[PDB]
């Protein structure tokens, strides 16, 4: 690895560099070639792996759906013909997205989630599992999407039964897994319904927990509450 | 328009 | 190259595809690719090409803006010793934006420039010349930063000397180099005076000309003429 | 703040 000759302190600082460069391909090399040096990461080091490949993939997926857009488009009746070049355009970021989701969850299964044993540490790692295969399962067509699907519901499910047991219902990470399994069941599994009972069990219980917060933890966790809300509002 | 997932802080 | 493969036609298409999705580098690389065939490019493709390189280097700046001020702030009194990282990451950022530059002033220098005969492609190879060596000359420090800038002035002036002669005042191409010319002044010159004066009448030869133009025309001359009274604004 | 240059049409 190209990162392997740098201290790993030195490439936590350029991670926070780049973050603030916004340069993000960066952020996530570096992050990256700090995992591989094999010590755990602390909460803050969590959330610079977090940030950094997220908007990576971000970028991705929102240039793959501009394309396969467009490609839809172009395979309607009486649109013209234009040769191979959308579907080709479309391949080529879908390879590279698949890429990046495919080093993360690398990442996680070599070896970040077999030496987590907090309960912060380890649900934090299988949402991200998760979510890495819900990107997956976002441009899976073939004979494996449900497999991919299965996968995504799997670490989802492992981090729920976790954090449910070892977290109180205002946990930051616990409403971001509850946020995101909601959405894989919406946009993913073909289950409102399902998407809907947890986003509304969910806020109704943190907003119960909500008088044992100092002002500071209150904040972070309405934050999240109104994203549930939001897309209720959206679903219902 | 497409669901909200956990945002980056 | 690795477009060497690809039709020049499925390269400008997959250029116009990445402008739509925002992938900036792949844009660039598909036009240095159609550049590479050796054949003349149309207005619209040299718009492709400018677009293209503009948003990749403009990435760069703003980056390399953000760990020089980092760096600065740093080397001074009562600041504490971090280490090298900033200094290299700053160096790395910088020698990236170099590596573009000199991507450009190559295909400018093999061959479009020399190719171009007809005032419209000619000025504005000669303005991305000028360009490309002013990004250079904002990061320069050494003994080549005098070279650089001479570099600029030169094929800004031919580029001047050429619109004068064969554009209108209120050619977008030739209001744009003026513009631009007029920043070099300011900016990396520290000739402020020399700036204003262009500006001016620049500006003030473009309004007397806007009677002789089209609804369109007239829209994309004034767009160009209310930056140049920006800078004027700014700038006294 | 620095010069406005030219934009991206
Ligand atoms: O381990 C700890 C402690 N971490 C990791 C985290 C802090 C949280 N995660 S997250 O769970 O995806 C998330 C994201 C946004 C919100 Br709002 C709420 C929750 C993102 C990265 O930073
Ligand atoms: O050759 C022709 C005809 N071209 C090339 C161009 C159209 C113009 N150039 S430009 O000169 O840099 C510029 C940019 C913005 C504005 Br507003 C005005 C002028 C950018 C690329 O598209
Ligand atoms: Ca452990
Ligand atoms: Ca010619
Ligand atoms: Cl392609
Ligand atoms: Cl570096
Ligand atoms: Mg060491
Ligand atoms: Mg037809
Ligand atoms: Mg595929
Ligand atoms: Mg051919
Ligand atoms: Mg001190
Ligand atoms: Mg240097």
């Amino acid at each position: 690895g190209a990162m392997g000759s740098m201290e790993r302190a030195s490439l936590i600082q350029k991670a926070k560099l780049a973050e603030q460069a916004e340069r993000y391909e960066d952020m996530a090399a570096f992050m990256k070639g700090a995992v591989e040096k094999g010590e755990e990461l602390s909460c803050e080091e969590r959330n610079l792996l977090s940030v950094a490949y997220k908007n990576v993939v971000g970028g991705q997926r929102a240039a793959w759906r501009v394309l396969s857009s467009i490609e839809q488009k172009s395979n309607e009746e009486g649109s013209e013909e234009k040769g191979p070049e959308v579907r080709e355009y479309r391949e080529k970021v879908e390879t590279e997205l698949q890429g990046v989701c495919d080093t993360v969850l690398g990442l996680l299964d070599s070896h970040l989630i077999k030496e987590a044993g907090d309960a912060e540490s380890r649900v934090f790692y299988l949402k991200m599992k998760g979510d890495y295969y819900r990107y997956l399962a976002e441009v899976a067509t073939g004979d494996d999407k449900k497999r991919i699907i299965d996968s995504a519901r799997s670490a989802y499910q492992e981090a729920m039964d976790i954090s449910k047991k070892e977290m109180p219902p205002t946990n930051p990470i616990r409403l971001g897994l509850a946020l995101n399994f909601s959405v894989f069941h919406y946009e993913i599994a073909n289950s409102p319904e399902e998407a809907i009972s947890l986003a509304k069990t969910t806020f109704d219980e943190a907003m119960a927990d909500l008088h044992t917060l100092s002002e500071d933890s209150y904040k972070d966790s309405t934050l999240i509450m109104q994203l549930l809300r939001d897309n209720l509002t959206l679903w219902t | 328009q497409r669901s909200t997932s956990t945002p980056n802080v």
